[PDB]
């Protein structure tokens, strides 16, 4: 574990960094995409209840 | 007035018809005999076009629409008004493509190249005279044809093919749209793997077409090569073309029915009709 | 008759052919496969190498799922039977969830979650081919015009799988997988609204497809009547036009008024095939979202005759 | 000794500072779930 | 969204629609002006800059870089024919066409033109001359089809012009080029591959009478073609169809 | 056991580390997605009837 | 079968291995998916059905 | 039946053994299939009667 | 022979692919009684 | 030798390993299909 | 020493921390898996 | 008869036992497939019937 | 020889075809056999 | 009717054989196909009827 270092000898910091801003970009957009799909999580949605916004 | 070049090939001769009486230029536009044929069958098309817009009573360009003779009217000859200018306009396109083939051909000689260009020409004029002369002439009426109108043709193109279901199902209408949208993938490839190399990035030398072969091999394992790939792109719009076609040509003569009933012939085979389960059993 | 140059009246055949070098991570690169003679006839007779790496990895390992994924449904759809497989081969069909589903992931693997899980596959497997797109051109120095010509494609495969379906509110607006129910899918699309024949970007997207046609029919049977003088040979009638560039440009000068030059008549075509999936793409983007009934949209717009 | 020709040292200053930006973002991304779960839980 | 226009029936379609004929005709300008790079400025049938330039203007320069230390080329750029051309009018108005004053296939004018491209030979990527004669090359072999060596290549006029001692190929694109006509005087000349019939027993030369292959332009080398005799050969064979006579 | 270093020596680091890492990404985003379309198992929408949320 | 390590003269071990790699989990994701199929196997509804976590 | 070895003479092993390899598996999924498909032999619809389970 | 292996390797060769193809025989005899033994097809 | 490149002692020993990997994949397996079996056996 | 020009002891320093990265995984994974249980058991 | 031998000398036994082989195949599958195909010969539904296994 | 077998070749080659066309052939003739007894066709 | 030896001279024995040998094939299957076809000659119905193997 002390070694998880060892890997930048192995792999180009500009491929690594490239490739996980985007992996992380697009897990995000996919989940908050999963919620706002999901009824009892879409938070724009919940607000129209709470404060009777619909209507 | 000359491209800087163009000089040295302005030389006499070439001509199948006619001599030196019609060869010469006319601005950038080479004349010659099919060259005078061509100009006056386009004028007298496109103006009995204008005439028809004017019995139609629109000037909408979109809207202006010549139909040809109702079913009634058979083969023979209508009325101007009801089917006879479609017919002499299209005796005008027919007369207008054929000259230009031709006039393409005397362009070839004076040049000598190649006739490839006047040929494959010719294909897009029998898709044409299919849809107009083969198929009505086989029908045994000038109202199978389609219209000549912006969208009015796209009505003909709709009724002609929900008469028979789904349109999707002709196999033939199938093989030719594969070859009509792997025509569009090779054209897209094409075009910008030669601007590839011949733009690199700045500051970097022109590429080789030995790094064309090799950046498709490397990106599908195969590289038909310069020569293959232009070869390829007219055979893939010929074909297309050739089954376009066929798929007309046996639609409404041989098959009547819907065409999504035809693959059944592939169902009930009869070592496998009968077998239950999937989605025919 | 004389010779048309359509097929090759001799092959020859040399060592294996490895390619440009560039900055290519050669270990990446497999070896050269085998010749076919086959081939040889109309194109090039060797096959590979290929390169690999990390995208193509990627690529291929997804889009394998995708392909494993649509089969097994197929196979279950035959009930196992390899006979009813392959009977059934065209009408089997992996549908996108209900409509009462919506955009939730909650649908059952048998009524839309294997669609989901498909679909997942496709997507990463198709946009990391993009990427191997891009970088395999880098690794040469070349231009990307083939990764920005591949980018129009997924613009129209985005509208139909993914930003159409969002847009509209439930994954049952997408295609389903199968040879037959996509044909389906796209004569019933075109009659829920109203005849697609008059979105005209519908009609635009097929002048650009059958321009495709017309062009490289013109293109390539100009590059085989000039191949007598090495017009094939493009970019080196680029760097240092011959009397086959110039053959070319007078055929069309005379024929039709006006003339492309060598590369130039490469941006006529991609352009002209580019547009084909870009103006699509918008077609289909406004098709429910904006217009639910073309024809009577195109009675408003004075491309239709009135009622 | 290596593929991308980085130094053992410089391995390692690039690699502290990797995982102290991994370090700031997790850290975010816990402050996040839990007020997410503590506004209306999941489980 | 369905329904709503900003004004009279412009919705965002309208919108859509109306954004891309501008869009078109704004790519038509740079698709026409890009094609501009070679042949223009235009020219009177003497030489002089002519009056009608047409409505679109040159665009600027781009430099293209050569590989193999072969410099630069600028495009549009200064243009001149660079060679003699025996052609005389017909006519004092233009449009018309130019006689040969002599003989065209020699002068190299009509169909059998040819252009003063570089007096040097096309590489491949590594930097060798791309085209060989192939018992340069030793790991080619002819590996299907009728090898042409050895056959006779007869004339239009049916008579034999000589025999094939050799095929030339393209070494990266591995494909015949040239066949090498060895004539009845034992010098060698080139036929490009395209204009040559290899039947069963013979190669046809359709262009070609047999007197007329002692006229094809000789390469300087025996064993390298330069761009500039590639044109000079090509151009005079394709030119033989107009002006061979029987 | 005590050789399965050797792994090493035959396959080039990179290429397993890569071939690893997109092989379980895959897999746990498939398993995620079996579970969330199965209704028994779908976290959002048991806990939207736990407590009463649209579901 | 003493020979058998032999086969490694015959075929390079890396394509052997990356081969049976696969090989192996298209034919375990296979099984798994046909034994879901199964409703007798479906282990993810067995469970349900066994704790009423539906209805 | 002594002189068979003189096959491998005639024919490279690498070809065949990966000939035969994908036909036994092509064969044997083939045969597996068959059955599962033939209810008098689905085992997993057989064992499915036996234990009671189709309730 | 076109394969290019002397005598003396096909010999080899073929020792240790008949002995895999026992094994595999065998394997296959005893699932078809096993098979034949839960459930006759004759 | 042979057609890869391999000898004699490479290939008996890597050999080794690939059959450490088998049993060990196999044993698993064995374990897998056992517990299934006596949760819900398929005969 | 191998295809691969990795010495055998690069190939035991790489190996030992896989092996660290491996068991880190697996451990969060059957941690994971019995959290997962003791909510909702699948069998 | 002791001559026919000298179809060696004529067909390279290389494409001879690969056309032979897939020859013999296809023809046993013709016939099994032929005999699955009649009521009196497909061996899985007469054992069906023989031990009562169907309904 | 169109395939260069000389002549002790093409009379050995044959020996070791004729072997196994025979084995082949023979277990074929106990298949039929068999299926004979089970479920004679003529 | 001695000299057809010639015929060997002007065809090549290969490519005659070859031809021969799918003839042979060609017309024998066609033959048992027709016969099949026939109820008269379907040996497989025949022998049905004959030992009540359908009843
Ligand atoms: C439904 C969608 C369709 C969609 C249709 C398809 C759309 C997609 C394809 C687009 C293709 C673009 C074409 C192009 O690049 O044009 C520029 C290029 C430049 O040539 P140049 O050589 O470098 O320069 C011109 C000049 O030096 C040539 O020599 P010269 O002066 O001695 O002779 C003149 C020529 C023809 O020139 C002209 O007609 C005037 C310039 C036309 C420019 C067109 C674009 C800009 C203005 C557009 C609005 C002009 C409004 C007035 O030769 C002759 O005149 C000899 C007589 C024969 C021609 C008789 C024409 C009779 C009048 C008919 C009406 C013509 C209208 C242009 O060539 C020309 O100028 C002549 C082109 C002639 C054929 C054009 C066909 C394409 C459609 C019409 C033009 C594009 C706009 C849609
Ligand atoms: C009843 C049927 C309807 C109709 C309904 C539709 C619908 C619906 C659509 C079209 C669309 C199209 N129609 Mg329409 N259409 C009809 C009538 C016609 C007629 C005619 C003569 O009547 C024609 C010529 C056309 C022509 C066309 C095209 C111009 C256009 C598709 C462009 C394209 O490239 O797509 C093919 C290209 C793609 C789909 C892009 C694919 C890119 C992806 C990334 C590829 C992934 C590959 C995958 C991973 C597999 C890999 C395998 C490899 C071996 C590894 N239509 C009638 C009116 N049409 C489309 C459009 O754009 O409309 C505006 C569309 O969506
Ligand atoms: C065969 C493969 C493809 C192909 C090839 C092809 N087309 C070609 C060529 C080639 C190789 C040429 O050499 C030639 C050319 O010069 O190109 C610039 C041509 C050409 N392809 C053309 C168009 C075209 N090609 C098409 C298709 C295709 N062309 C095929 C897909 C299509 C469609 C709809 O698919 C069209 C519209 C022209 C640009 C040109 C032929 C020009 C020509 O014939 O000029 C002389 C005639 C006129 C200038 C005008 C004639 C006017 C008529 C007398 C009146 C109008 C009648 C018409 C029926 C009305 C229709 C109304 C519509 C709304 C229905
Ligand atoms: C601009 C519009 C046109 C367009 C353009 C276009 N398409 C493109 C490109 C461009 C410019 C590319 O660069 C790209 C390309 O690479 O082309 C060669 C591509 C491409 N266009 C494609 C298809 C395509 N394009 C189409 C259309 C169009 N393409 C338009 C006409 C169409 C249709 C329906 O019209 C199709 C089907 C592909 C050939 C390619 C994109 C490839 C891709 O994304 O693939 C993803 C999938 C995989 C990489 C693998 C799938 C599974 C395989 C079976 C591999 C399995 C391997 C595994 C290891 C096997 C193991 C087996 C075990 C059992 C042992
Ligand atoms: C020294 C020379 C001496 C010459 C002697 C005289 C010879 C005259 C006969 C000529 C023989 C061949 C005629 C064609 C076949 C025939 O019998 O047709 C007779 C049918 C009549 O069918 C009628 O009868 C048909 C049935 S049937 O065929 O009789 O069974 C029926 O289907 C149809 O509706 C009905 O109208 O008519 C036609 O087929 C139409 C011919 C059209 C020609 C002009 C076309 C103009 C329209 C636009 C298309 C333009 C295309 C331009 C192409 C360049
Ligand atoms: C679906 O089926 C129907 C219902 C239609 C019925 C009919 C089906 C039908 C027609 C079936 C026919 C089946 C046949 C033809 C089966 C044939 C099977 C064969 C050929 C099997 C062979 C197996 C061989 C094996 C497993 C050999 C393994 C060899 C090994 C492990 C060792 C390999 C050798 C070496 C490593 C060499 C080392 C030495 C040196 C010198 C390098
Ligand atoms: C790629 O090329 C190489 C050469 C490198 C090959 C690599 C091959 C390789 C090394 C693969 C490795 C694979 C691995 C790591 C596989 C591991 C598999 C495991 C651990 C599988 C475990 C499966 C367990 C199962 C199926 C258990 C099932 C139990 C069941 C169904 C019943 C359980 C019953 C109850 C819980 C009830 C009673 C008890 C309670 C508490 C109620
Ligand atoms: C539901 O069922 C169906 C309807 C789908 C029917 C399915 C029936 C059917 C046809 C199933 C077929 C299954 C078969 C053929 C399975 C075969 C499996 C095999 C061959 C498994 C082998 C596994 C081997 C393993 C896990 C080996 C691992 C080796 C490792 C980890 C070490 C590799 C060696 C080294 C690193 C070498 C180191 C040394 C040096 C010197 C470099
Ligand atoms: C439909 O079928 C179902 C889905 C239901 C069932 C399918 C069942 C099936 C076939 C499963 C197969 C499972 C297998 C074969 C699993 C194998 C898992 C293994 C071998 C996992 C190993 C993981 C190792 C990890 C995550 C870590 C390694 C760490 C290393 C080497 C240290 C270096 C790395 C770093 C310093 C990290 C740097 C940071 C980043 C972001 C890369
Ligand atoms: C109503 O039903 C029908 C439609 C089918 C009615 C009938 C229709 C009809 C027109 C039928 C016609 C049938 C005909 C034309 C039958 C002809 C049959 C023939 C051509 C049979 C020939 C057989 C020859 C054989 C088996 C020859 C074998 C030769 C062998 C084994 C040796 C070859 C020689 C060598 C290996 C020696 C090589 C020597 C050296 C020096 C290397
Ligand atoms: C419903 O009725 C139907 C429609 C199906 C009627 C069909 C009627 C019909 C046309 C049937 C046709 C059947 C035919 C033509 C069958 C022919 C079968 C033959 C010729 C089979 C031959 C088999 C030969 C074998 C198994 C030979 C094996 C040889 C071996 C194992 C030895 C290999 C080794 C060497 C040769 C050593 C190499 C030597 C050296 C010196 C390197
Ligand atoms: C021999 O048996 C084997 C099992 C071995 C192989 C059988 C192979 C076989 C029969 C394959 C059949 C394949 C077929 C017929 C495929 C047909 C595909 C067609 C026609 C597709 C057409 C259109 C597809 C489109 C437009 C898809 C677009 C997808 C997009 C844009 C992806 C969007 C992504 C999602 C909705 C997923 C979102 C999920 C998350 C987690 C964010
Ligand atoms: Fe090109």
């Amino acid at each position: 574990m002390s070694k998880f270092y060892k890997i930048w000898m192995i792999f180009d910091p500009r491929r690594v960094f490239v490739a996980q801003g985007v992996f992380l970009f697009l897990l995000a957009v996919m989940i908050h995409l999963i919620l706002l799909s999901t009824p009892s999580y879409n938070w724009l949605e919940i607000s129209a209840a709470k404060y009777n916004r619909v209507a | 007035a000359l491209l800087s070049f163009e000089r040295k090939y302005r030389v006499p001769g070439g001509t199948l018809v006619g001599g030196n009486l019609f060869d010469f230029w006319v601005g950038p536009f080479y004349v010659g005999f099919f060259g005078v044929a061509t100009f006056f069958f386009a004028a007298l098309g496109i103006i009995l076009i204008a005439w028809s817009a004017v019995l139609q009573g629109t000037w909408n360009p979109q809207l202006i629409s010549v139909y040809p003779p109702a079913l009634e009217y058979g083969l023979g000859g209508a009325p101007l008004a009801k089917g006879g200018l479609w017919q002499i306009i299209t005796i005008c396109a027919t007369g207008a493509f054929v000259s230009w083939a031709l006039r393409e051909v005397e362009i070839c000689r004076k040049l000598g190249i190649g006739y490839h260009i006047p040929f494959a020409f010719a294909f897009a004029i029998l898709a044409y005279l299919t849809l107009v002369l083969f198929r009505p002439v086989m029908m045994g009426a000038w109202g199978y044809a389609f219209p000549y109108g912006i969208w009015t043709h796209l009505d003909w193109v709709s009724n002609t093919g929900y008469t028979y279901g789904n349109f999707h199902y002709n196999p033939a209408h199938m093989i030719a749209i594969s070859f009509f949208f792997t025509n569009a993938l090779a054209l897209a490839l094409h075009g910008a793997l030669v601007l590839s190399a011949a733009n690199p990035e700045k500051g970097k030398e022109m590429r080789t077409p030995d790094h064309e072969d090799t950046f498709f091999r490397d990106l599908v394992g195969y590289s038909i090569g310069t020569l293959g790939i232009h070869r390829l792109g007219l055979l893939l719009s010929l074909s297309a073309v050739f089954f376009s076609a066929l798929c007309m040509i046996i639609t409404g003569t041989i098959w009547f029915d819907q065409w999504v009933d035809w693959w059944q012939w592939w169902v009930k085979l009869p070592w496998w009709a009968n077998i239950p389960g999937g989605i025919n059993g | 008759a004389e010779y048309q140059n359509i097929f090759s009246q001799v092959q020859v055949r040399g060592p294996a052919d490895l390619g440009m070098t560039e900055d290519v991570n050669l270990a990446n690169r497999s070896g050269v496969g085998p010749f076919s003679t086959l081939l040889g006839w109309f194109g090039n007779a060797q096959l590979g190498p290929i390169y690999l790496g990390s995208l193509g990895v990627l690529s291929l390992f997804s889009g394998l799922m995708w392909f494993f994924t649509i089969g097994i449904w197929f196979w279950y759809q035959a009930g196992w039977n390899p006979a009813v497989f392959l009977r059934d081969l065209f009408f089997f069909s992996l549908e996108p969830p209900a409509p009462e589903y919506g955009l939730s992931f909650a649908a059952p693997l048998k009524e839309g979650g294997l669609w989901l899980i498909a679909s997942f596959f496709m997507f990463v497997a198709v946009w990391s081919w993009w990427g191997r797109t891009y970088l395999r051109a880098q690794a040469l120095g070349m231009g990307k015009h083939t990764a920005w010509a591949f980018l129009s494609a997924i613009w129209l495969w985005m509208v139909l799988g993914f930003i159409r379906p969002i847009l509209m509110g439930s994954w049952s607006e997408a295609v389903p997988y199968g040879i037959f129910s996509h044909l389906d899918w796209t004569n019933n699309f075109s009659l829920v609204h109203g005849n697609l024949f008059y979105n005209p970007f519908h009609g635009l997207s097929i002048a650009f497809l059958y321009g495709s046609a017309l062009l490289f029919a013109m293109h390539g049977a100009t590059i085989l009547a000039v191949s007598r003088f090495g017009g094939e040979r493009e970019l080196e009638q680029i760097a240092d036009r011959g009397t086959a560039a110039e053959r070319a440009a007078l055929f069309w000068r005379w024929t039709m008024g006006f003339n492309a030059t060598m590369e130039g008549i490469h941006r006529w075509a991609i352009w002209m095939a580019v547009l084909v999936t870009l103006t699509g793409g918008i077609g289909i983007l406004l098709s429910g979202t904006v217009v639910d009934n073309w024809y009577v949209w195109g009675q408003n717009h004075g491309m239709a005759p009135l009622n | 000794l290596g593929y991308t020709g980085l130094t053992d040292e410089q391995a390692q200053e690039l690699h502290s500072v990797y995982m102290s930006g991994l370090w700031l973002f997790s850290a975010v991304a816990i402050v996040a779930h839990l007020a997410v779960y503590i506004w209306r839980p999941w489980f | 969204m369905v329904g709503v226009t900003a004004f009279g029936n412009f919705d965002l379609a309208s919108l859509a629609i109306y954004s891309f004929w501008i869009f078109l005709a704004g790519l038509i300008y740079y698709l026409q002006t890009e094609n501009m790079r070679e042949g223009y400025p235009l020219e009177n049938e003497d030489g002089t800059p002519a009056a009608n330039q047409g409505p679109f203007p040159l665009p600027k320069p781009k430099t293209f870089i050569l590989p193999h230390g072969r410099g630069t080329l600028t495009v549009p750029g200064p243009e001149s024919e660079d060679r003699p051309i025996a052609l005389a009018r017909t006519a004092v108005s233009e449009g018309f066409p130019h006689a040969p004053t002599g003989d065209p296939m020699k002068d190299g004018v009509g169909p059998a033109s040819w252009v003063a491209r570089r007096d040097l030979p096309e590489l491949d990527g590594h930097g060798h001359n791309k085209i060989k004669p192939m018992k340069a090359a030793a790991g080619f072999h002819v590996s299907a089809g009728k090898n042409p060596i050895g056959l006779p290549v007869r004339g239009c006029d049916l008579e034999i012009a000589g025999k094939v001692v050799d095929i030339w190929v393209d070494i990266p694109e591995q494909m015949a080029r040239f066949l090498e006509v060895e004539l009845k005087d034992g010098s060698t000349r080139l036929l490009p591959m395209q204009m040559v019939k290899v039947q069963s027993n013979r190669v046809h030369v359709n262009a070609l009478s047999s007197d007329l292959f002692a006229g094809i332009p000789t390469i300087k080398s025996p064993t390298e073609v330069t761009l500039l005799e590639e044109d000079k050969i090509c151009g005079y064979v394709a030119g033989g169809l107009m002006y061979a006579a029987p």
